[PDB]
RNA sequence: UUGACCUCAAAUCAGGUAGGAGUACCCGCUGAACUUAAGCAUAUCAAUAAGCGGAGGAAAAGAAACCAACCGGGAUUGCCUUAGUAACGGCGAGUGAAGCGGCAAAAGCUCAAAUUUGAAAUCUGGUACCUUCGGUGCCCGAGUUGUAAUUUGGAGAGGG
RNA sequence: GUUCUUUGUAAAGUGCCUUCGAAGAGUCGAGUUGUUUGGGAAUGCAGCUCUAAGUGGGUGGUAAAUUCCAUCUAAAGCUAA
RNA sequence: GAUGGGGAAGCUCCGUUUCAAAGGCCUGAUUUUAUGCAGGCCACCAUCGAAAGGGAAUCCGGUUAAGAUUCCGGAACCUGG
């Protein structure tokens, strides 16, 4: 069928075609093995889901009921940051210490600007293989985007 | 924020990333149909900026229209009548493309509502542009106080009367001195300086 | 056509202009639905009167600067030289133009005098309770005249 | 003369189904009367008494269905109001009063304040 | 035709159902203006054009 | 990994499981009740000479129907009405739009006993 | 092998919506010629009639990428006037507005572009219950390629 | 007017200091062609070609270069009489 | 003459197997059983268009004011099950 050929088709023009270099900064990604054992690290720091999220609401409200603290009964959280303007915003601000921009971002026009953004302000970038994994990483479909802006020790 | 990012690296479309992307995608838009429907907008930053928010009954359709002149349709260029009326190969339609290409949606989708259209790419042959339709009957929009105001029975086909974007450019809606002839509409100024008024008390 | 000594006219009248007569034979019957709109406006609205109160303000032209006439809405300067917000004032019945400014200060000052006068005038209720009932006036217009100076 | 809607809605569905189909029984029975007899003008009431059976059992089963489907969204077509297609597609009051909460703060902040003016 | 359709056998059924006279105790009604069947058809004078 | 082998150029569209109606409201909500009964296809006897003639003579009675019925509805509702078995039906479709049925009795009944039966003779 | 994602489909899938009529007035497209010029081709008739698309009780326009040149005015619409004027025009026949002034009515506004990042705080649907133009609980889903709060240039935001 | 819920450890407004202040692109604009306008070296609209900037841009009714000044803030949107 | 498509500002125009993921057919298997899952077969590809073309099967006698290869009596035939 049609979409079958479009689909084929396609990704046989796009390398036919000479990509200017800002197309092909990405395609040289992450090996598996480093990958594997970055994608281990992240899997620590994971955002809370929606289950436990409620039920840290209501420690936190069984918490202010009993003793008054300013929401301060429940520790800093340590989580891997998600999105596209939060992190673009992190990186300006030089919050960023490791960021992985997915390969395949379908408008490649949203993220072929974030190796250079990274290599102007500092911060180190990795091109990885896969938004469905970064969403999965990150409790979602596809991420785009992921970013650790502060780890423990 | 990397809207802003999208919107001024959008601006450099003779730049060989952007030229190399249009030169792939126009290729992409020509072997679908006419019309067809797009999974998630293109430019979403475009989008948004001209209304488009990424919730349920937001609905885009990508659609191309054939460049040029209107040829006058009469059989073997005979007018029948005085010689200033006999061109019939350099005459311009009075709407623009990206008007026609949002009525053809319309039509397409007669239970939507067109919100606005942007241009995604063009060759010699085809306007490709992208238009934003908003579903009045879905709940999100039932609700939603910001943009409920579609769901009122005087929007119905705001592209065809020509109260959409490029239709009030088309139209000439404008406040100022030049558009005098066409700033309260065109036929409506006519018939109020074309009307004879008599008073009871004759002036 | 052309014929004896007379001025040369210019009717016109050579288009179908019998489609478009206008005859205000409804001019008595207008004034009189225009009245009864002007009457159920005050009832719905029994205590304010019903209009805004306007700026002094002086017209644009060399043939017209020589006089002094009502603006659309007070400066943001003047409200605030008369010590209330534009929203509070807006609320309680004075007209507010964003877009005009103030480099007369005889305008200026004739508008913060005209906007105390009206603070000292008027009767402000209270949101919840006893609703004192005032008789109402129905021009603030004719309550605040315009006076050339 | 004819049956009474008053009386005939007392009844049950099984009653009712059996008084219709003896009022058919009368009506077959006049109208081959009909035809020997110059004029008979008893046949109208026993045309509308089978209109009024007809009517009380249809308003039975319907008023059973409404009981049925009560207090729950989507209700039957022909049940469900009718008055306009225009008035059934417009807003209804609760979507027509949403407001954007930055609309009610700031009409919370600043209403219109009733007003008097002479002192 | 002998061979006819169900249609124009239906037309030619209601038109020999309306080719009669006027009834004569309509005349006898108060305020009647009705004299006679003024729209009475024959097969000689005019065709039904069908 | 290794693909689908297909002995076949063509590519067809795969089969789905088409599910069926589950509504959450009925349709109209009251089921009408017999459009065309018994009582509504045979609508009164023909009593012109010419049909009281085929009462004795052919055994054959003969009924005003109406127009929607067929000759099992026809039957039906005579053995039905009359609780008389039937030979045949023969209907037409006179010249004023009603529609006429010869049923032709078994022999077993005798139309001219059913005939006043029914009340006409 | 299994589980995702993206894209594209199929269902008499759950629930909805569009078409047609009317058309005096309204918003657009398309578009003449008779006529006048004592002929006629530009012009005029006319940015009209006919044709086509789309609404409502009104529609449209509307809160300045305005008018002005003054001691400046201040969304839009309509009336009186400007004015048969400035101007266009085989500068012929003919055509022809707008600013100011008086009045009627008066009403203002909101998104995008900002990191919530110490917690997507947002929303459709299904189900159960209830006081049912809806509410609450639960469950899938939408959504980070961005749904809520915060700001709309008259401002406003972050700190003190 | 009379009554019940207290919304709300919430929201809003106002003064001074400081750092800022994001503002819409095949668009604006230009050439040419056609149509239209009272609009005249080109009033609006549309086709094709070229295609911006950020103390920037538009307008200021005679084309162009140079130096100023005035006045607004486009290419997104709602709204009674 | 629809559909898939492609023109057209549009009323609508082209085209009829086309740049389509275009469907139904029999055996059954199972006997919570409904008809999915075992299977296997096939790719035309809407529909309309003849009371003179193609086409399953009825003849004789009698009968009415007016009907008959249609009713009555007798004697047959075809199709589906
Ligand atoms: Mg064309």
């Amino acid at each position: 069928p049609e979409y079958v050929r479009v689909q084929r088709q396609k990704k046989i023009l796009s390398i036919r075609l000479k990509v200017p270099p800002t197309i092909a900064q990405f395609q040289y990604t992450l090996d598996r093995n480093t990958a594997a054992e970055t994608f281990k690290l992240f899997n620590k720091y994971r955002p809370e889901t929606a289950a436990e999220k409620k039920e840290r609401l209501t420690k936190e409200a069984a918490a202010v009921a009993e003793g008054k603290s300013k929401q301060d009964a429940s520790p800093k959280p340590y989580a891997v940051k998600y999105g596209l303007n939060h992190v673009v915003a992190l990186i300006e601000n030089k919050k960023a210490k490791l960021v992985l921009i997915a390969n395949d971002v379908d408008p490649i026009e949203l993220v072929v600007f974030l190796p250079a953004l990274c290599k102007k302000m500092g911060v180190p970038y990795a091109i990885v293989k896969g938004k469905a994994r970064l969403g999965t990483l990150v409790n979602q479909k596809t991420s785009a985007v992921a970013a650790l802006t502060e780890v423990r020790a | 924020g990397a809207y802003k990012y999208l919107e001024e690296l959008q601006r450099k479309k003779q730049s060989d990333v952007l030229r190399f992307l249009q030169r792939v995608r126009v290729w992409e838009y020509r072997q679908k149909n006419v019309i067809h429907r797009a999974a998630r907008p293109t430019r979403p930053d475009k989008a948004r900026r001209l209304g488009y928010k990424a919730k349920q009954g937001f609905v885009i359709y990508r659609v191309r229209v054939r460049r040029g002149n209107r040829k006058r349709p009469v059989p073997k260029g005979a007018t029948y009548g005085k010689p200033t009326n006999q061109g019939v190969n350099e005459l311009k339609y009075q709407r623009s493309l990206r008007a026609t290409a949002e009525e053809r949606v319309g039509r397409r989708a007669a239970n939507l509502r067109v919100l606005n259209s942007y241009w995604v790419n063009q060759d010699s042959t085809y306007k490709y542009f992208e238009v934003i339709l908003v579903d009045p009957q879905h709940k999100a929009i039932r609700r939603d106080a910001r943009y409920n105001w579609i769901c009122d029975p005087v929007h119905k086909h705001r592209e065809a009367r020509g109260l959409t974007a490029t239709g009030k450019k088309s139209r000439g809606i404008n406040k100022g001195h030049k558009f005098n002839n066409t700033k309260a509409g065109r036929r409506k100024t006519w018939k109020r300086q074309n009307t004879l008024s008599l008073w009871r008390y004759r002036k | 056509a052309i014929s004896k000594n007379l001025p040369i006219l210019k009717n016109h009248f050579r288009k179908h202009w019998q489609e478009r007569v206008k005859v205000h034979f409804d001019q008595a019957g207008k004034k009189v639905s225009r009245r009864n709109a002007r009457a159920t406006r005050a009832a719905k609205i029994a205590p304010r009167p019903l209009d805004l109160l306007r700026p002094v303000v002086r017209a644009p032209t060399v043939k017209y600067n020589r006089k002094v006439r009502a603006g659309r809405g007070f400066t943001l300067a003047e409200v605030k030289a008369a010590g209330l917000t534009a929203a509070y004032a807006r609320t309680i019945g004075i007209a507010v133009d964003h877009r005009r400014q103030n480099r007369n200060q005889e305008i200026f000052d004739a508008n913060v005098q005209r906007l105390k006068e009206y603070q000292s005038k008027i009767i402000v209720f209270p949101r919840n309770g006893k609703a004192p009932e005032a008789e109402q006036v129905l021009s603030a217009a004719a309550t605040f005249p315009i006076a050339q100076p | 003369a004819g049956v009474k809607a008053y009386e005939l809605r007392t009844k049950s569905k099984e009653q009712l189904a059996s008084q219709l189909v003896d009022l058919k029984k009368e009506l077959a029975e006049l109208k081959v009367q009909k035809l020997s007899r110059p004029s008979l003008p008893k046949i109208k009431t026993v045309r509308k008494s089978i209109a009024c059976v007809l009517t009380v059992i249809n308003e039975q089963q319907r008023e059973a269905v409404r009981q049925l489907y009560k207090g729950k969204k989507y209700q039957p077509k022909d049940l469900r109001a009718k008055k306009t297609r225009a008035l059934r597609r417009a807003l209804t009051k609760f979507e027509a009063s949403q407001v954007t909460e930055k609309q009610r703060k700031k009409q919370i902040a600043f209403p219109q304040r009733k007003y008097a003016i002479k002192a | 035709a002998a061979q006819k359709s169900f249609r124009i056998k239906q037309k030619m059924a209601k038109a020999k159902k309306q080719n009669r006279p006027l009834p004569q105790w309509i005349r006898l009604r108060t305020n009647n203006t009705i004299r006679y069947n003024a729209k009475r058809r024959n097969w000689r004078r005019t065709k039904m054009n069908i | 990994k290794a693909l689908k082998v297909r002995t076949s150029a063509t590519f067809r569209l795969p089969k789905t499981l088409k599910l069926a109606r589950a509504p959450k409201y009925a349709s109209k909500a009251v089921p009408h009740y017999n459009r065309l009964d018994s009582y509504k296809v045979i609508e009164q006897p023909i009593t012109s000479e010419t049909a009281m003639k085929k009462v004795e003579d052919g055994n054959i009675l003969v009924f005003q129907v109406s127009m929607k019925a067929n000759k099992y509805q026809i039957k039906k509702a005579v053995k039905e009405l009359y609780e008389v078995d039937v030979l045949k039906v023969n209907t037409l479709v006179r010249p004023n739009g009603t529609k006429k049925a010869y049923v032709r009795l078994t022999a077993d009944y005798d139309a001219l006993d059913i005939a006043n039966r029914i009340g006409y003779i």
